[PDB]
């Protein structure tokens, strides 16, 4: 839609610049200025919009409607060891790239620019103006967004990585001596009567009908060790 | 409580992980190619502001697998406060930092070189290290750097930030045709290295010439980087011999290999600021045509009230 109303607004441009009139380009410029303050809003709200649907609170709403890819994480038990399917980086790099995706979509339009009959810049159009690449220094609300956005990334992952942190605390069932432990806890309150509770608390995040831990859009998955 | 003791002492073999290797540089300095390059692609995708690849590290020696995250950052000053995203206190002391500088804009280098001279070390205190962490990690840095075999001096490490840092410059095959386009004098090379072995020296950083086109130093690129941010075997000796492709290992620099390489140029003196000797690149894009603007009715008609006043 940005691309249909912006090329048709091209035309409507060039057809301007059929006729003859005077301080055609510096009108353009000027034109183009106001698009920039009016599309750098607009991407304020869709970047406001994708923070709200990412961290979860979430005809022509200045937002839109983001939408981002589920994804998928698995804790593989192979070789005795917990794994994840995708490493826990990826957990951040595929957001990143849906965030930026969300930013092109409204980052990557053509600029409207007088050029179609001034070749007088008799010049390879460059990308940082071509591609209309500034709006995010045209922010209404400052660099607050990007600050706002990172920041959800930053909880989501960071966070999750902790539960994944959580899950991979288990590795000491298939590798851990339990004379150790007897030697810690020998001679306890009776023996142990302490990890023997901490323990029934740690069956959490384990033994539950639920399969797949969702979180945002960022699922992990305790499938093939469930059992 | 009593678990997470237990648990957490059966600790097994492992391999360091959660370094946060940290990329600024010159904005279109073509550091997401090096940076996708070296981690295997040919190149991601670019965009703005901060950008994350984990770049994957294996030791083939102890058959390991680990991922180091590069956090390349966008050149525009005004996305430089998401540079709180990229480094924390408890990432700081792992933390490798390197720059960017696109040989085939040598005239901005120092500049830019300067201006993450001037970011990071705002973002540095901007953060409130504690200064005793600060100096420790700074002495066990400046102690690094002395123990170099395949150093003291008044501007070693004049300013560091107490961690490694690299001096990437990429784009390395365009020095040939900016030689035969632009006559950049060999001097000029020479100067320009010395400047730069000079910064690295003041920061203590360990500088590597690269192509993408010549995929030169790529490899070596990615032994350096594994040899500093996690320790593994370095082998490869001090490349300077030739001016093509230069590799100067944190350490090796001297003020008298900085003099050797004084000595063979004798053009102008390398005291003299840095944009005097090389050449500005003249601007090529036009001014815009003035305004025509046309005289307004009121003045136009008080201007024709007095042309009829004198007649």
């Amino acid at each position: 839609t940005f691309s249909e109303i912006l090329n048709r607004v091209q035309k409507a441009v060039d057809d301007l610049n059929l006729h003859s009139y005077s301080n055609l380009p510096i009108w353009v410029n000027k034109l183009d200025m106001e698009i920039e303050r009016i599309l750098g809003v607009r991407l304020q709200a869709g970047l406001r919009a994708w923070t709200q649907v990412l961290l979860g609170q979430a005809s022509h709403k200045p937002g839109g409607e983001p939408k981002i890819k589920n994804v998928v994480h698995e804790l593989r038990i192979t070789n005795q060891v917990i794994y994840l399917n995708p490493p826990i980086e990826e957990c951040r790099y595929k957001l990143y790239q849906e965030m930026f995706a969300w930013k092109m979509v409204v980052l990557s339009l053509p600029r409207i620019q007088s050029q179609r009959y001034q070749v007088g810049v008799h010049y390879e159009l460059t990308e940082e103006e071509k591609f209309y690449r500034n709006a995010l220094t045209r922010m209404p609300d400052g660099p607050v967004a990007l600050e706002e956005s990172y920041s959800a990334v930053m909880g989501i992952v960071s966070e999750v990585e902790q539960y994944v942190k959580v899950w991979l605390q288990y590795q000491c069932l298939w590798d851990m001596q339990a004379e150790n432990i007897y030697n810690r806890l020998g001679e306890d309150l009776n023996k142990w009567q302490a990890l023997l509770v901490q323990i029934r608390k740690a069956r959490g995040t384990f033994d539950n009908a639920e399969t797949k831990k969702e979180f945002g859009p960022v699922v992990i998955d305790y499938g093939k060790v469930q059992s | 409580s009593s678990i997470l003791s237990e648990v957490s002492t059966r600790a097994r073999s492992k391999l360091p992980s959660g370094k946060n290797i940290l990329v600024f540089g010159e904005d279109g300095s073509g550091k997401t190619t090096l940076m996708t390059k070296l981690q295997g692609a040919e190149h991601g995708k670019k965009g703005r502001g901060l950008e994350y690849l984990y770049l994957s590290v294996h030791d083939e020696d102890r058959d390991d697998h680990t991922r180091c995250n590069v956090w390349i950052l966008d050149g525009d000053l005004y996305h430089k406060g998401l540079l709180k995203f990229a480094v924390s206190a408890e990432s700081l002391p792992e933390t490798l930092v390197i720059f960017v500088a696109d040989m085939s804009r040598p005239w901005t280098v120092m500049e830019s070189l300067q201006k993450w001279a001037s970011v990071l070390r705002e973002h540095i205190d901007k953060m409130k290290i504690p200064p005793e962490k600060m100096r420790e990690l700074e002495r066990k840095f400046v102690k690094d750097f002395q123990d170099y075999m395949e150093p003291l001096g008044d501007n070693v490490l004049t300013h560091n930030l107490g961690i490694p840092v690299l001096v990437v410059c990429t784009k390395c095959d365009a020095v040939s045709v900016l030689e035969k386009e632009h006559d950049y004098r060999d001097e000029h090379l020479d100067f320009i290295q010395s400047h730069l072995r000079r910064f690295c020296l003041q920061y203590g950083a360990a500088l590597i010439y690269t192509s993408v086109k010549e995929e030169k130093n790529l490899d070596l690129l990615y032994k350096y980087i594994v040899h500093k941010t996690y320790g593994f075997h370095f082998t490869t000796p001090a490349l300077v011999v030739e001016k093509d492709a230069v590799f100067i290992p944190a350490g090796w620099d001297n003020e008298k290999k900085i003099a050797i390489l004084h000595e063979n140029f004798t053009t102008v003196k390398p005291e003299d600021a840095y944009e005097d000797f090389i050449v500005k690149p003249p601007v090529r894009k036009l001014v815009h045509d003035k305004e025509l603007a046309a005289e307004d009715e009121q003045v136009f008609l008080m201007k024709q009230q007095s042309l009829l006043a004198k007649q």
